[PDB]
Protein backbone atom coordinates (compact mmCIF):
# COMPACT_ATOMS: atom_id res chain seq x y z
CA UNK A 1 0.00 0.00 0.00
CA UNK A 2 2.56 2.62 -1.48
CA UNK A 3 6.43 1.66 -1.28
CA UNK A 4 8.17 -0.24 -4.43
CA UNK B 1 20.10 20.37 -19.76
CA UNK B 2 20.49 20.64 -23.52
CA UNK B 3 17.52 20.67 -25.92
CA UNK B 4 19.64 20.10 -29.04
CA UNK B 5 18.47 17.05 -30.97
CA UNK B 6 21.39 17.42 -33.39
CA UNK B 7 23.82 17.29 -30.48
CA UNK B 8 22.10 14.24 -29.01
CA UNK B 9 22.19 12.53 -32.41
CA UNK B 10 25.96 12.99 -32.46
CA UNK B 11 26.26 11.01 -29.23
CA UNK B 12 23.70 8.48 -30.50
CA UNK B 13 25.63 7.87 -33.70
CA UNK B 14 28.70 6.81 -31.70
CA UNK B 15 27.04 4.90 -28.87
CA UNK B 16 27.81 1.19 -28.73
CA UNK B 17 25.80 0.30 -25.62
CA UNK B 18 22.54 2.17 -25.00
CA UNK B 19 20.52 1.70 -21.82
CA UNK B 20 16.91 2.79 -22.17
CA UNK B 21 14.97 3.15 -18.91
CA UNK B 22 11.27 3.01 -19.75
CA UNK B 23 8.71 4.34 -17.31
CA UNK B 24 4.95 4.57 -17.02
CA UNK B 25 4.53 7.31 -19.63
CA UNK B 26 5.44 4.95 -22.46
CA UNK B 27 2.54 2.69 -21.50
CA UNK B 28 0.18 5.61 -20.91
CA UNK B 29 0.77 6.75 -24.47
CA UNK B 30 -0.74 3.42 -25.59
CA UNK B 31 -3.79 3.96 -23.41
CA UNK B 32 -2.77 1.39 -20.84
CA UNK B 33 -4.45 2.05 -17.48
CA UNK B 34 -1.95 2.11 -14.60
CA UNK B 35 -4.41 2.56 -11.67
CA UNK B 36 -1.92 4.93 -10.08
CA UNK B 37 -1.98 8.68 -9.71
CA UNK B 38 -4.86 11.04 -10.13
CA UNK B 39 -8.15 9.57 -11.26
CA UNK B 40 -6.76 6.11 -11.97
CA UNK B 41 -9.16 3.67 -10.27
CA UNK B 42 -10.47 0.13 -10.70
CA UNK B 43 -13.84 0.05 -8.98
CA UNK B 44 -13.11 1.88 -5.66
CA UNK B 45 -9.42 0.95 -5.51
CA UNK B 46 -6.05 1.94 -6.88
CA UNK B 47 -3.03 -0.27 -7.36
CA UNK B 48 -1.69 0.67 -3.93
CA UNK B 49 -4.81 -0.98 -2.46
CA UNK B 50 -4.61 -4.22 -4.46
CA UNK B 51 -1.00 -4.83 -5.53
CA UNK B 52 0.07 -5.86 -2.03
CA UNK B 53 0.78 -9.17 -0.30
CA UNK B 54 -1.85 -8.37 2.35
CA UNK B 55 -4.56 -7.69 -0.20
CA UNK B 56 -3.74 -11.00 -1.92
CA UNK B 57 -3.67 -12.80 1.42
CA UNK B 58 -7.08 -11.46 2.47
CA UNK B 59 -8.89 -11.32 -0.90
CA UNK B 60 -7.04 -13.25 -3.63
CA UNK B 61 -10.17 -13.39 -5.74
CA UNK B 62 -10.47 -9.60 -5.81
CA UNK B 63 -6.77 -9.22 -6.63
CA UNK B 64 -7.02 -11.78 -9.43
CA UNK B 65 -10.11 -10.02 -10.77
CA UNK B 66 -8.00 -6.85 -10.96
CA UNK B 67 -5.16 -8.56 -12.79
CA UNK B 68 -7.54 -10.48 -15.02
CA UNK B 69 -9.06 -7.19 -16.18
CA UNK B 70 -5.63 -5.72 -16.90
CA UNK B 71 -4.62 -8.84 -18.85
CA UNK B 72 -7.76 -8.79 -20.99
CA UNK B 73 -7.59 -5.02 -21.63
CA UNK B 74 -4.33 -5.63 -23.50
CA UNK B 75 -6.26 -7.26 -26.35
CA UNK B 76 -7.27 -3.75 -27.45
CA UNK B 77 -3.92 -1.98 -26.89
CA UNK B 78 -0.98 -1.61 -29.24
CA UNK B 79 2.60 -0.39 -28.95
CA UNK B 80 3.01 3.28 -29.78
CA UNK B 81 5.64 5.04 -31.92
CA UNK B 82 7.89 5.24 -28.88
CA UNK B 83 7.88 1.46 -28.35
CA UNK B 84 8.50 1.03 -32.06
CA UNK B 85 11.38 3.52 -32.25
CA UNK B 86 12.99 1.66 -29.32
CA UNK B 87 12.51 -1.81 -30.84
CA UNK B 88 13.67 -0.64 -34.31
CA UNK B 89 16.72 0.87 -32.65
CA UNK B 90 17.64 -2.44 -31.00
CA UNK B 91 17.20 -4.32 -34.27
CA UNK B 92 19.23 -1.88 -36.40
CA UNK B 93 22.03 -1.40 -33.88
CA UNK B 94 22.17 -5.14 -33.21
CA UNK B 95 23.10 -5.84 -36.82
CA UNK B 96 25.94 -3.31 -36.35
CA UNK B 97 27.27 -5.11 -33.27
CA UNK B 98 25.86 -2.45 -30.94
CA UNK B 99 23.77 -3.17 -27.84
CA UNK B 100 20.41 -1.72 -26.80
CA UNK B 101 18.78 -2.82 -23.57
CA UNK B 102 15.40 -1.70 -22.26
CA UNK B 103 14.90 -1.59 -18.50
CA UNK B 104 11.18 -1.11 -17.87
CA UNK B 105 8.90 -0.83 -14.90
CA UNK B 106 5.96 -1.50 -17.21
CA UNK B 107 4.31 -4.91 -16.83
CA UNK B 108 2.14 -4.90 -19.99
CA UNK B 109 4.76 -6.30 -22.42
CA UNK B 110 4.13 -3.70 -25.12
CA UNK B 111 7.89 -3.42 -25.58
CA UNK B 112 7.93 -7.17 -26.38
CA UNK B 113 4.96 -6.83 -28.68
CA UNK B 114 6.88 -4.07 -30.54
CA UNK B 115 9.83 -6.41 -31.17
CA UNK B 116 12.18 -5.58 -28.28
CA UNK B 117 14.18 -8.68 -27.32
CA UNK B 118 16.67 -7.23 -24.79
CA UNK B 119 14.18 -6.41 -22.05
CA UNK B 120 14.56 -6.28 -18.26
CA UNK B 121 11.09 -6.18 -16.69
CA UNK B 122 11.92 -4.99 -13.18
CA UNK B 123 8.30 -5.22 -12.01
CA UNK B 124 7.51 -8.51 -13.76
CA UNK B 125 4.67 -9.12 -16.21
CA UNK B 126 0.87 -9.34 -16.41
CA UNK B 127 1.51 -12.40 -18.60
CA UNK B 128 3.58 -14.41 -16.16
CA UNK B 129 2.47 -16.35 -13.12
CA UNK B 130 4.36 -17.46 -10.05
CA UNK B 131 3.31 -20.41 -7.89
CA UNK B 132 2.99 -19.42 -4.24
CA UNK B 133 3.85 -23.03 -3.29
CA UNK B 134 6.64 -24.19 -5.61
CA UNK B 135 7.92 -20.84 -6.91
CA UNK B 136 7.79 -21.75 -10.61
CA UNK B 137 7.40 -18.79 -12.98
CA UNK B 138 5.44 -19.46 -16.19
CA UNK B 139 4.32 -17.51 -19.23
CA UNK B 140 0.54 -17.31 -19.43
CA UNK B 141 -1.43 -15.59 -22.17
CA UNK B 142 -4.62 -17.62 -21.75
CA UNK B 143 -7.86 -15.70 -22.21
CA UNK B 144 -9.22 -16.13 -19.53
CA UNK B 145 -6.47 -17.32 -17.23
CA UNK B 146 -8.98 -19.67 -15.56
CA UNK B 147 -12.66 -20.40 -16.29
CA UNK B 148 -13.98 -18.85 -13.08
CA UNK B 149 -12.56 -15.45 -14.08
CA UNK B 150 -14.41 -15.33 -17.43
CA UNK B 151 -16.43 -12.13 -17.49
CA UNK B 152 -15.06 -11.02 -14.10
CA UNK B 153 -12.81 -8.06 -13.26
CA UNK B 154 -15.28 -5.49 -14.59
CA UNK B 155 -13.84 -2.10 -13.55
CA UNK B 156 -17.01 -0.08 -13.04
CA UNK B 157 -17.69 1.26 -9.55
CA UNK B 158 -20.47 -0.73 -7.96
CA UNK B 159 -19.29 -4.05 -9.40
CA UNK B 160 -19.49 -6.70 -6.68
CA UNK B 161 -16.61 -9.03 -5.80
CA UNK B 162 -16.72 -12.28 -7.73
CA UNK B 163 -15.65 -14.07 -4.51
CA UNK B 164 -14.20 -17.03 -6.39
CA UNK B 165 -13.11 -19.83 -4.01
CA UNK B 166 -9.32 -20.10 -3.98
CA UNK B 167 -9.48 -23.67 -5.38
CA UNK B 168 -10.96 -22.19 -8.58
CA UNK B 169 -8.46 -19.33 -8.95
CA UNK B 170 -5.46 -19.98 -11.26
CA UNK B 171 -3.64 -23.06 -9.97
CA UNK B 172 -0.15 -24.40 -10.66
CA UNK B 173 0.03 -26.99 -13.43
CA UNK B 174 3.41 -28.42 -12.51
CA UNK B 175 2.97 -32.15 -11.92
CA UNK B 176 2.10 -32.68 -8.29
CA UNK B 177 1.93 -29.02 -7.24
CA UNK B 178 -1.57 -27.54 -7.62
CA UNK B 179 -0.59 -24.46 -5.60
CA UNK B 180 -2.34 -21.11 -5.85
CA UNK B 181 -0.80 -18.87 -8.51
CA UNK B 182 -0.18 -15.17 -8.15
CA UNK B 183 0.74 -12.69 -10.86
CA UNK B 184 4.48 -12.56 -11.41
CA UNK B 185 4.45 -8.86 -10.62
CA UNK B 186 6.29 -6.97 -7.89
CA UNK B 187 3.83 -5.71 -5.31
CA UNK B 188 4.09 -2.82 -2.93
CA UNK B 189 6.29 -3.67 0.01
CA UNK B 190 8.14 -6.32 -1.98
CA UNK B 191 11.72 -6.83 -3.04
CA UNK B 192 12.80 -6.63 -6.70
CA UNK B 193 14.33 -9.80 -8.05
CA UNK B 194 18.00 -9.49 -7.01
CA UNK B 195 19.05 -11.34 -10.18
CA UNK B 196 17.32 -8.70 -12.33
CA UNK B 197 19.01 -5.98 -10.28
CA UNK B 198 22.37 -7.67 -10.85
CA UNK B 199 21.70 -7.63 -14.60
CA UNK B 200 20.64 -3.99 -14.43
CA UNK B 201 23.85 -3.08 -12.65
CA UNK B 202 25.91 -4.80 -15.33
CA UNK B 203 24.19 -2.83 -18.08
CA UNK B 204 24.57 0.49 -16.32
CA UNK B 205 28.23 -0.24 -15.59
CA UNK B 206 28.98 -0.78 -19.29
CA UNK B 207 26.67 1.55 -21.21
CA UNK B 208 27.98 4.62 -23.01
CA UNK B 209 24.55 6.34 -23.39
CA UNK B 210 21.48 6.25 -21.15
CA UNK B 211 17.94 7.27 -22.05
CA UNK B 212 15.23 7.86 -19.49
CA UNK B 213 11.88 7.76 -21.27
CA UNK B 214 8.36 8.30 -19.98
CA UNK B 215 9.48 9.17 -16.46
CA UNK B 216 11.78 11.48 -14.51
CA UNK B 217 15.36 10.72 -13.50
CA UNK B 218 14.79 12.01 -9.94
CA UNK B 219 12.03 9.57 -8.94
CA UNK B 220 11.85 5.80 -8.70
CA UNK B 221 12.88 3.82 -10.71
CA UNK B 222 15.14 6.02 -12.80
CA UNK B 223 16.61 7.64 -9.68
CA UNK B 224 18.02 4.19 -8.73
CA UNK B 225 19.83 3.84 -12.05
CA UNK B 226 20.65 7.18 -13.69
CA UNK B 227 23.02 8.53 -10.98
CA UNK B 228 25.30 5.51 -11.38
CA UNK B 229 25.57 6.35 -15.08
CA UNK B 230 26.05 10.09 -14.64
CA UNK B 231 28.75 9.39 -12.05
CA UNK B 232 30.86 7.73 -14.75
CA UNK B 233 30.45 10.74 -17.04
CA UNK B 234 28.05 8.97 -19.41
CA UNK B 235 25.43 11.23 -21.04
CA UNK B 236 21.88 10.82 -19.75
CA UNK B 237 19.04 12.01 -22.02
CA UNK B 238 15.55 12.41 -20.61
CA UNK B 239 12.41 12.12 -22.83
CA UNK B 240 9.27 13.02 -20.91
CA UNK B 241 6.30 15.40 -20.80
CA UNK B 242 7.51 17.60 -17.95
CA UNK B 243 8.04 21.17 -19.09
CA UNK B 244 10.26 21.39 -16.01
CA UNK B 245 13.65 19.75 -16.51
CA UNK B 246 13.34 18.35 -12.98
CA UNK B 247 17.10 17.74 -13.20
CA UNK B 248 20.35 19.26 -14.13
CA UNK B 249 23.47 17.08 -14.09
CA UNK B 250 21.88 15.29 -17.04
CA UNK B 251 22.95 16.30 -20.49
CA UNK B 252 19.65 16.38 -22.39
CA UNK B 253 15.95 16.87 -21.87
CA UNK B 254 13.43 16.54 -24.67
CA UNK B 255 9.90 17.56 -23.87
CA UNK B 256 6.92 15.82 -25.39
CA UNK B 257 5.21 12.49 -25.99
CA UNK B 258 7.82 9.78 -26.37
CA UNK B 259 6.03 8.78 -29.58
CA UNK B 260 6.86 12.21 -30.99
CA UNK B 261 10.45 12.64 -29.88
CA UNK B 262 11.89 9.11 -29.93
CA UNK B 263 11.27 8.30 -33.64
CA UNK B 264 13.40 11.32 -34.46
CA UNK B 265 16.00 10.82 -31.74
CA UNK B 266 16.54 7.11 -32.47
CA UNK B 267 16.36 7.16 -36.30
N1 LIG C 1 10.23 -1.89 -4.25
C1 LIG C 1 11.72 -2.18 -4.31
C2 LIG C 1 12.30 -3.17 -3.52
C3 LIG C 1 13.68 -3.42 -3.58
C4 LIG C 1 14.50 -2.67 -4.43
C5 LIG C 1 15.91 -2.86 -4.52
C6 LIG C 1 16.64 -3.86 -3.60
C7 LIG C 1 16.66 -1.98 -5.31
C8 LIG C 1 16.00 -1.06 -6.15
O1 LIG C 1 16.58 -0.39 -6.95
O2 LIG C 1 14.66 -0.93 -6.05
C9 LIG C 1 13.92 -1.69 -5.19
C10 LIG C 1 12.53 -1.45 -5.13
ZN1 LIG D 1 3.55 -24.86 -8.10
Amino acid sequence: HFSK
Amino acid sequence: PSSSMADFRKFFAKAKHIVIISGAGVSAESGVPTFRGAGGYWRKWQAQDLATPLAFAHNPSRVWEFYHYRREVMGSKEPNAGHRAIAECETRLGKQGRRVVVITQNIDELHRKAGTKNLLEIHGSLFKTRCTSCGVVAENYKSPICPALSGKGAPEPGTQDASIPVEKLPRCEEAGCGGLLRPHVVWFGENLDPAILEEVDRELAHCDLCLVVGTSSVVYPAAMFAPQVAARGVPVAEFNTETTPATNRFRFHFQGPCGTTLPEALA
